[PDB]
C-alpha cells in the first residue's frame, strides 16, 4: 500500500534547505552542500537516550529559563506524547527538541553580518 | 377523523385534549357500552 | 473554510476544526495563512462551535435515542435524562437551535452570494448567538450536573428564567412554555 | 505546495505571519519615505547601528488596526501587555517614520486597551448583567461600522488610508473614549470588595451623575446622550422590574439583595412591626438612596409598603385581584417607563392547509392524508422548512432642546405612572 | 489540499487518506436525493446486508474539507440508510396465509407503507436547488424521528447481522400490539411520532375492531391470527348445555394481559 | 451481502487511527511551540520525517544552525531587494 512518496533523506534534506532559505533547491546549492557535509559527518550520540530522562532534562531546562509554567507544560506534553506512542524513536526526537529549544530571556547575540562571507 | 384528512384540525383536538389511552377508552367503550 | 467552519458549527469537524470528546470542537492548530489575531478570532468561533457541538451531543443523549420501554419509567429518570419533562427539554433545545440553524443558513446563503466576505462579517452577525449559546449551555450543564428531575427541573428553569439576558429569558420562556404544556396535559388528565 | 505558494503570493503576503514578506514598493521619495529616512539616518550618525525593522503594508496595517478595533486579541504588531496593547518595536511602514507610526499606533493602542478592558466584562449580577448587555449592544454598533470599513477595504476599488479611517471613526472613537471614562468611573473605580448592592448603588449614582453631565454637554454628546439614556433604561430594567414586582405582587424578589430596600424575613405580617419592620431599607449607609428615584423614592416606598401589606394581610380572596389586566399584561415598570418615555419624546389550521397543498402537489391523489400523520410530517419536514422565523430610541439628538431633563423626563413619563399606580 | 498534503507528510505515508474527489454540488444534491430514497449513488454505494448507502472514499466537495464533507455525507447516509432499511422492513406487503403477524400487524405495515410513501413524497417535494446544509437541517428532525420510530418498532435500520443489537422483537400483535403501542405512545407522547403512532395504532386496530364488532354482535370470533382473547372450541359450541357456554367459546383467561 | 458492510468498518478504523495521529501531531506541535524550537508546520513535518529516519539530534541541531545562518543571510537579502 503505496506509503506516500516520502522522498529519500537526501531529497528531503534538499527540500528542507530550500524551505529554510526560502529559495529553490537550485538556489540553495551551497547550503545543500553544507548540509550534505554535516549529515555525512559522524555525530556523537545524543546526550540522553531515555525518553523520560530527555523529557526531564527538557523540563529542567525550561525551569532554568524561569519558564516554570512551560516546564510543567513540557512535562505534561511529554507524558501525553509517551502515552500516544506514535513516535518510534522517542529518545532521538526528545533530544532534538531539547537541542532546538531557545531561551527567550537571553538577548540574541546578533550574528555579525560577517558570517555571511563564509556562507558562499 | 383521527388521522384521515390533512387541513382538518379537530381530528386531533381530542387527541391533544385527552391522552391517547383515555381518548381510545372514550372512543371505544361508549359504542361498546351501548352495544353491550 | 467558511463553509467548513459552518459545517463544524453544523457538527462536521474537519482538519482545521477538530472535535474532541473532552475539548469539544476546537481549532486543531495555528495555520500559517492566518494572522494570529485571525487565529484568535478562529479560536473564538471554535469556542462557539464547541458549545454548539456539546449542545448537539446533549440533544442526542436525551432525545436522539428511541425511548426504551423499560417497564419502570420512573427509574429511567435517575441515570439517563428521561421523563416527559426531559423530552420537552430536549425539544426546547432543538427549537432554540432551530433559529440558530436558520441564522447559519442565512450566513451560508450570504457566503454563497459573496466569496470575498471575511470572518468579521460572520463575527458581527453571529455575535448574538455567541452570547446566547454560552448561557443556555451553562443552564443545561447545571441541569445535568444537579440531576434535576421531573418538574423540579422546571423550577430550576424558572430560576434560570430569572436571567438577565432578554434573549436568554425569551428562549427559556419558550422551553418553559413547552414543558408547561406537557405539565398542563398531565394536570388535565389528573383533574 | 507550488500552487499553494503561488496563491500565497497572490492571496496577500504572509507578512501577517512572522515570516518576513518582502514586498516591492516605489523608491520615490514620497513613496520611499521610510527608506529615505533610513538613508539619512545611516548618513548622519557614525555611531548609529541600524535596528531591524519589519516592513508592513499600509493595507495590512489598516486591516490589523481594524481587527484590533474589532476587539481581536493576539495581533502581531500590537501585543497586549498587562492589558495594554503594545506595538512590536521592529515594525516599520514604507510611508511613515518609526516615531510617527509609533505615536499613531500608541493612540490606537490606548483605545484598544480601553476596549480590551471593556471587552473582558463578565456579567455576574442583574445590574452587572444589564451593564454587560448594554456594552454588548454598543460593541455591536461599533462592530457594524468596523465591518462596513472592512467591506470597503475588501472591495479595494478606492484608496482608503489610515487617516481616512481615523477620521471616519473619530465620532465613534470619541464615543468610545467617553464610554471608557464613564465605565471606569462606574465600575473600575468601584472597590472589588464592595457588596453587589453597594456596587450597584455606586453604579446607579454614577449613571445619574453621568446623565446630568451628558445632558449638560449638549448636542455634541447627542450620540453619547442616546447611549447613556439607553444604558440607563437597561440598567433600570432589572431595577424597574423589581419595583414592579414589589408594587404588583407586594413581594420584594431580590435574590442578590441589590435593591436599596431589603425585606426582613423576621417580621411576620401579624407582627406589630409588619408595616414598619418587614421591609427594611439597606440604609446602613445613607448613600443607598437611588438618586434618580430619590425624588419619588418615598412614594415608591409607600406603594411598595401598601402592596406588601395587601399581599401580606390575609385578605379574603378580594375580587380586586381582577382577572383582567394581568401584571404580565401590565406594561412593566421598565416597559411602561420606556413606552411613556418614547411617547413623550415621540421616540421609538393554516399550517395544516399548507401541508395539505404540499401533499396534493407531492402525494398521489388516492392516498388519504392522515391528519395526525399529516401534522407530524408537516412539523418534521414542511414546518421544518418554513421555519424562516428569523427598541427604545432614547436618542436625544432629535429634540434635545425639546427633550425633558433626565429627571424631568423621568418625572413626566415614569413618575406620573408610578404615582398613579401607587394611588390606585 | 495543502493541509491534507501536510497531514500526509506528517503521517509518513501510513495513513493512506482516500484521494479527495472534488464533486460539484449540482450532483451532490442528486446523490443526496437518491440517499433520501435509499438509492445508492456515485458517491454512496449500497451495503446489501444493511440495505444502507456507503459513501465512496475520498469524496471532496468544493468549499469544504473532504473529511468534513465526508462527515456531513456520513450523517446524510445514515438518514438514507434509515429510510431504505425502514422501507424494506415496512415493505412486507401481503398478509398472505403465511403472514403470522396477524391482521393488526398487516394493517400496521400498510400504514407504515403509507408513511413511507409520504416520506418519499416529501423527499421528492424537496427542491434540488436547496443547500446541502439547508436540506440536512430541514430533514434532521425527520430523520431523528424516523430513527426513533424504527428503533421503537424494532424495525431499526441496523442490519440484523452486523448490528450486535439483540434480536429485534417481532412486531407485537393483538393485545401485545396494543400494549406495545400504548407503551411507545406514553414514551413518545411528546415526540412528533405521537400523532403518527396514534394513527398507526388506529389503522392496526381497524381489523381488530372489525373482529371485535363481529364477536360482540354475532359472537363470531373473527380473529384470523388468534389475537383476540376469546377462542371458540366448536365441539362444545354445538353443545346445548352449560358446557356450550363454558367451552364452545373460551376467553383465554390466564394471559388476559397478553390476550 | 455482508461484505459490503465490512469495508465501511475498515475505513472507519483507519479514519480513527488517522484522527488520533492528527490529535497527536497537534499535541506535538504544541510541545514544540512550548520549547521554542522555531519549526513551522512544514518545517516540523520535514524534521519529523528526518527524525523518523534516525537523524542524530546533535547533528540535526548543527545542520539546522548552519542552515539558519545561511537562510538568515538570504532572508536579509530578500527583504532588502523588495
Amino acid at each position: 500500500m503505496a506509503t506516500p512518496d516520502q522522498k529519500s533523506p537526501n531529497v528531503l534534506l534538499q527540500n528542507l534547505c530550500c524551505r529554510i532559505l526560502g529559495r529553490s533547491e537550485a538556489d540553495v546549492a551551497q547550503q545543500f552542500q553544507y548540509a550534505v557535509r554535516v549529515i555525512g559527518s559522524n555525530f556523537a550520540p545524543t546526550v540522553e537516550r531515555d525518553e523520560f530522562l530527555v523529557a526531564e532534562k527538557i523540563k529542567k531546562e525550561l525551569i532554568r529559563q524561569r519558564r516554570e509554567a512551560d516546564a510543567a507544560l513540557f512535562s505534561e506534553l511529554h507524558r501525553k506524547l509517551h502515552s500516544q506512542g506514535v513516535l518510534k524513536n522517542k529518545w532521538s526526537i526528545l533530544y532534538l527538541l531539547l537541542s532546538l529549544s531557545e531561551d527567550p530571556r537571553r538577548q540574541p547575540s546578533k550574528v555579525s553580518s560577517y558570517a555571511t562571507l563564509f556562507a558562499q | 377523523p383521527q388521522v384521515q384528512s390533512a387541513a382538518d384540525e379537530t381530528a386531533v383536538q381530542l387527541s391533544e385534549l385527552l391522552t391517547l389511552p383515555v381518548l381510545m377508552k372514550r372512543s371505544i367503550t361508549a359504542p361498546l357500552a351501548a352495544h353491550i | 473554510m467558511i463553509h467548513e467552519l459552518l459545517l463544524a458549527l453544523s457538527g462536521y469537524p474537519g482538519s482545521i476544526f477538530t472535535w474532541n470528546k473532552r475539548s469539544g470542537l476546537q481549532v486543531s492548530q495555528d495555520f500559517p495563512f492566518l494572522h494570529p489575531s485571525e487565529t484568535s478570532v478562529l479560536n473564538r468561533l471554535c469556542r462557539l462551535g464547541t458549545d454548539y457541538i456539546r449542545f448537539t451531543e446533549f440533544i442526542e443523549q436525551y432525545t436522539g435515542h428511541v425511548q426504551q420501554q423499560d417497564h419502570h419509567p420512573s427509574q429511567q429518570g435517575q441515570g439517563g435524562l428521561h421523563g416527559i419533562y426531559l423530552r420537552a427539554f430536549c425539544t426546547g433545545l432543538d427549537s432554540v437551535l432551530q433559529p440558530y440553524r436558520q441564522a447559519l443558513l442565512d450566513l451560508e446563503q450570504e457566503f454563497l452570494g459573496d466569496p470575498h466576505l471575511s470572518i468579521s462579517h460572520v463575527n458581527y452577525f453571529l455575535d448574538q448567538f455567541q452570547l446566547l449559546f454560552p448561557s443556555v449551555m451553562v443552564v443545561v450543564e447545571q441541569i445535568k450536573s444537579q440531576k434535576i428531575h421531573g418538574c423540579q427541573i422546571l423550577e430550576t428553569v424558572y430560576k434560570h428564567s430569572c436571567g438577565g439576558l432578554p434573549p436568554v429569558r425569551s428562549a427559556l420562556e419558550k422551553i418553559l412554555a413547552v414543558c408547561h404544556g406537557v405539565m398542563y396535559k398531565q394536570l388535565s388528565a389528573w383533574m | 505546495p507550488d500552487d499553494r505558494s503561488w496563491l500565497e503570493h497572490h492571496v496577500v503576503h504572509q507578512y501577517w505571519t512572522a515570516r518576513p514578506s518582502q514586498f516591492p514598493h516605489s523608491l520615490h521619495l514620497h513613496s520611499n519615505l521610510a527608506a529615505v529616512w533610513d538613508q539619512h539616518l545611516y548618513s548622519s550618525d557614525p555611531l548609529y547601528v541600524p535596528d531591524d525593522r519589519v516592513l508592513v503594508t499600509e493595507t495590512q496595517v489598516i486591516r490589523e488596526t481594524l481587527w484590533l478595533l474589532s476587539g481581536v486579541k493576539k495581533l502581531f504588531i500590537f501585543q497586549l501587555i498587562d492589558g495594554k496593547v503594545t506595538v512590536r518595536n521592529n515594525i516599520i511602514v514604507t510611508h511613515l517614520t518609526h516615531s510617527c507610526l509609533r505615536s499613531v499606533l500608541e493612540q490606537i493602542a490606548a483605545y484598544g486597551q480601553v476596549v480590551f478592558r471593556l471587552q473582558e466584562t463578565e456579567a455576574p449580577f442583574r445590574t452587572y448583567q444589564a451593564f454587560m448587555w448594554a456594552l454588548y449592544k454598543y460593541f455591536i454598533s461599533f462592530k457594524e461600522e468596523l465591518a462596513e470599513i472592512e467591506k470597503c477595504i475588501i472591495n479595494n476599488d478606492t484608496t482608503i488610508t489610515l487617516a481616512i479611517v481615523v477620521d471616519k471613526l473619530a465620532p465613534r472613537l470619541s464615543q468610545l473614549k467617553v464610554l471608557h471614562k464613564v465605565f471606569s468611573t462606574g465600575v473600575a473605580e468601584v472597590p472589588p470588595d464592595t457588596r453587589n448592592v453597594v456596587r450597584a448603588s455606586h453604579l446607579l449614582n454614577t449613571l445619574y451623575k453621568a446623565i446630568l453631565e451628558y445632558d449638560n454637554v449638549g448636542e455634541a454628546s447627542e450620540q453619547t446622550v442616546s447611549l447613556l439614556f439607553s444604558l440607563w433604561v437597561e440598567t433600570v430594567r432589572p431595577y424597574l422590574q423589581t419595583v414592579d414586582e414589589w408594587i404588583v405582587h407586594g413581594h420584594l424578589w431580590d435574590g442578590a439583595r441589590e435593591f436599596i430596600i431589603q425585606r426582613n424575613k423576621n417580621v411576620p405580617v401579624n407582627h406589630r412591626d409588619f408595616w414598619y419592620a418587614t421591609y427594611t431599607l439597606y440604609s446602613v449607609r445613607q448613600h443607598t438612596m437611588v438618586s434618580f428615584l430619590k425624588p419619588v423614592l418615598k412614594q415608591i416606598i409607600m406603594a411598595g409598603k401598601s402592596m406588601q401589606l395587601l399581599k401580606n394581610l390575609q385578605c379574603a380572596e378580594s375580587t380586586t385581584c381582577q382577572a383582567g389586566a394581568r401584571d404580565a399584561e401590565r406594561k412593566s415598570l421598565y416597559t411602561l417607563f420606556l413606552e411613556s418615555v418614547q411617547s413623550r419624546l415621540r421616540t421609538p389550521k393554516e399550517n395544516l392547509m399548507k401541508m395539505q397543498s404540499i401533499a396534493e402537489s407531492h402525494l398521489e391523489l388516492d392516498d388519504v392524508h392522515d391528519p395526525l400523520l399529516a401534522i407530524n410530517f408537516a412539523r418534521m419536514y414542511l414546518e421544518q422548512s418554513d421555519f424562516h422565523e428569523k427598541d427604545v430610541c432614547v436618542d436625544r439628538s432629535s429634540e434635545s432642546v425639546t427633550c425633558q431633563t433626565f429627571e424631568l423626563t423621568l418625572r413626566s413619563c415614569l413618575y406620573p405612572h408610578i404615582d398613579k399606580q401607587y394611588l390606585d | 489540499r495543502l493541509h491534507q498534503g501536510e497531514l500526509q507528510l506528517l503521517a509518513g505515508g501510513v495513513l493512506q487518506a482516500p484521494q479527495p474527489v472534488l464533486v460539484k454540488e449540482c450532483e451532490l444534491v442528486k446523490d443526496v436525493l437518491n440517499v433520501l430514497i435509499g438509492v445508492v449513488s456515485a458517491t454512496f454505494s449500497l451495503c446489501q446486508p444493511a440495505q444502507a448507502f456507503v459513501v465512496k472514499r475520498g469524496v471532496h466537495v468544493s468549499g469544504a474539507s473532504p473529511e468534513s464533507i465526508s462527515s456531513l455525507l456520513s450523517e446524510v447516509a445514515e438518514y438514507g440508510t434509515c429510510y431504505t432499511r425502514l422501507s424494506h422492513f415496512s415493505l412486507q406487503p401481503v398478509l398472505d396465509s403465511l403472514y403470522s403477524k396477524g391482521l393488526v400487524f398487516q394493517a400496521f405495515t400498510s400504514g407504515l407503507r403509507r408513511y413511507l410513501q409520504y416520506y418519499r413524497a416529501c423527499v421528492l417535494s424537496t427542491p434540488p436547488t436547496l443547500s446541502l446544509l439547508t436540506i440536512g437541517f430541514l430533514f434532521k428532525k425527520l430523520g431523528r424521528q424516523l430513527r426513533y420510530l424504527a428503533e421503537l418498532c424494532g424495525v431499526g435500520a441496523v442490519l440484523p447481522g452486523t448490528c450486535g443489537g439483540g434480536p429485534r422483537a417481532a412486531f407485537p400483535t393483538g393485545v401485545k400490539l396494543l400494549s406495545y403501542l400504548y407503551q411507545e405512545a406514553l414514551h413518545n407522547c411528546s415526540n412528533e411520532h405521537y400523532p403518527v403512532l396514534l394513527s398507526l395504532l388506529k389503522t392496526s386496530c381497524e381489523p381488530y375492531t372489525r373482529f371485535i364488532h363481529d364477536w360482540v354482535y354475532s359472537g363470531v370470533f373473527r380473529d384470523a391470527y388468534g389475537e383476540f382473547m376469546i377462542q371458540v372450541n366448536h365441539e362444545y359450541l354445538s353443545f346445548r348445555d352449560k358446557l356450550y357456554w363454558t367451552h364452545g367459546y373460551v376467553l383465554i383467561s390466564k394471559e388476559v394481559e397478553d390476550c | 451481502m455482508a461484505s459490503s458492510s465490512g469495508a465501511g468498518a475498515a475505513a472507519a478504523a483507519a479514519a480513527a487511527n488517522l484522527n488520533a495521529v492528527r490529535e497527536t501531531m497537534d499535541v506535538l506541535l504544541e510541545i514544540s511551540r512550548i520549547l521554542n524550537t522555531g519549526l513551522d508546520m512544514e518545517t516540523l513535518s520535514i524534521c519529523v520525517r528526518l527524525c523518523e529516519q534516525g537523524i542524530n539530534p546533535e547533528a540535526l541541531s548543527s545542520v539546522i544552525k548552519e542552515l539558519r545562518k545561511a537562510t538568515e543571510a538570504l532572508k536579509a537579502a530578500e527583504n532588502m531587494t523588495s
